[PDB]
């Protein structure tokens, strides 16, 4: 749901959506990196847990959508900075 | 080459630069520096 | 002062507000500027014979 | 000689031998062309105190720099650092709550783009010492 | 633009999983390949450019051109696909779904970390040519 962002999410997050205690947050993730669909780390001087998500699946359409979209945000970065590389750097090119 | 202004215009080998850091500060170095012990 | 400024007087205890800045940098933002003159140091280089 | 007596009282935290100096060598002060040190010298002599505190101690009191600076007064100790603040003599900052003065806390300047754009100062300009000397050469 | 040769392999499997039977050619990557004594053929039938090895500066500014006009072109390529792949058109391959998800949320980002680091190997590796 958040995209890689500020994806160091908290025990509380967690605990209010898997409507689960405190003290059985940090055994969940431990299970699920022994599974293999996440090799995140676990922070606790913040308490936050650092997700680096690995394991995609099929989704539909509608977050097709926005992912097009970060696609296309990206082609018109990448084609915008290629813009600036060719005029700054014409006259030495040849 | 002069050009055209002028109005007017030994003793140690090279000591500025310790005279410059310490010009006078009791250099026998051993009535204070040495009798801080009946101070305290 | 009270009137045109703040120095509002409470319980004995002006206030003034804090002019400090806050800015959050990142510094490696301005990674054109610093292309611009790693090229134009080549074109500099070169481009004169 | 006039100006090593000049820079030794100058630099030290003397007034006596300085006025000495001063009202001796006034006529030569006059010779040489100068009149401004008579008022630029003595903000002098005071900042050089504070200077050499500042660069000495991390962290010294209103109360304490007072009385190290033959000064007599614990009240405008805080406005003579306001002043060293605002002239850019040191960069510190006065608590005003019980006479604390801090002064600088970090060291690291190295991986904060510092050494880049002095590097920039230093290929423009050899660059253009090079180029200069290029064209002044080739004459046949 | 930039195509070389293509190449495939003859491969014989059902489809995926829950599709009907199928062929399926799978790809495989290709190179051209330059062993000795043709590359001598080889340079003296050019003879109009010839484009010399490592180059005065000029030439590696244009191998990140067109090393990245093959990069957006692959995304404009890539741009017309999604538009195609849903608008209507094709069954979408269950594959090519999380073949392209496990691209955009796995790319690196910015953090400290790499601030800290790159200025300090970027003064290392700017003032010696300094």
């Amino acid at each position: 749901t958040r995209p890689a962002n500020h994806r160091q999410l908290t025990f509380e997050e967690i605990a209010k959506s898997a409507k689960i205690t405190v003290n059985e947050v940090e055994l969940l993730v431990m299970k699920a990196l022994s599974v293999g669909l996440v090799k995140g780390s676990i922070d606790e001087v913040d308490k936050r847990v650092h997700m680096t998500w690995v394991q995609p699946r099929v989704l539909d359409l509608q977050q097709i959508k926005g992912m097009k979209d970060r696609l296309e945000f990206w082609c018109t970065d990448v084609k915008s900075m290629e813009m600036l590389v060719e005029h700054q750097a014409h006259d030495i090119l040849t | 080459m002069s050009e055209k202004k002028q109005p007017v215009d030994e003793d140690n080998w090279d000591d500025d630069n310790v005279e410059d850091d310490f010009s006078n500060q009791l250099r026998a170095e051993l009535e204070k520096h040495g009798y801080k012990m009946e101070t305290s | 002062y009270a009137k045109k400024r703040g120095w509002v007087l409470g319980p004995n205890n002006y206030y003034s507000f804090a002019s400090q800045q806050q800015k959050p940098e990142d510094t490696t933002i301005p990674s054109t500027e610093l292309a611009k003159q790693v090229i134009e140091y080549a074109r500099q280089l070169e481009m004169i014979v | 000689m006039p100006y090593f007596l000049l820079t030794q009282a100058v630099r030290t935290g003397n007034l006596a031998k300085f006025n000495q100096v001063l009202d001796q060598f006034g006529e030569k002060f006059q010779a040489d062309g100068t009149y401004t040190l008579i008022i630029r010298l003595r903000h002098n002599v005071i900042k050089t105190g504070v200077r050499m505190i500042s660069l000495s101690y991390s962290r010294i009191s209103l109360a304490d720099i007072a009385q190290k600076l033959q000064l007599d007064s614990p009240e405008d100790a805080e406005f003579i650092v306001a002043k060293a603040i605002r002239d850019g003599v040191i960069e510190a900052s006065i608590n005003h709550e019980k006479g604390y003065v801090q002064s600088k806390e970090m060291i690291d300047i190295y991986s904060t783009r510092e050494p880049q754009l002095a590097f920039h100062q230093r290929i423009s300009f050899c660059l253009d010492i090079h180029n200069m000397s290029v064209k002044a050469m080739r004459f046949p | 633009l930039g195509l070389p040769t293509e190449a495939y392999i003859s491969v014989e499997e059902v489809h995926d999983d829950g599709t009907p039977t199928s062929k399926t050619f799978e790809h495989v990557t290709s190179e051209i390949g330059a062993e000795e004594a043709e590359e001598v053929g080889v340079e003296h039938l050019l003879r109009d450019i010839k484009d010399t090895t490592v180059g005065t500066l000029s030439q590696r500014i244009t191998n990140q051109v067109h090393g990245l006009k093959g990069l957006n072109s692959k995304l404009l390529d890539i741009r017309s696909y999604l538009e195609k792949v849903a608008t209507g058109k094709l069954p979408i391959n269950h594959q090519i779904i999380y073949q392209l998800q496990d691209v955009f949320n796995l790319l690196p980002d910015v953090s400290l970390q790499e601030f800290v680091k790159a200025f300090y190997l970027k003064t290392n590796d700017q003032m010696v040519v300094v």
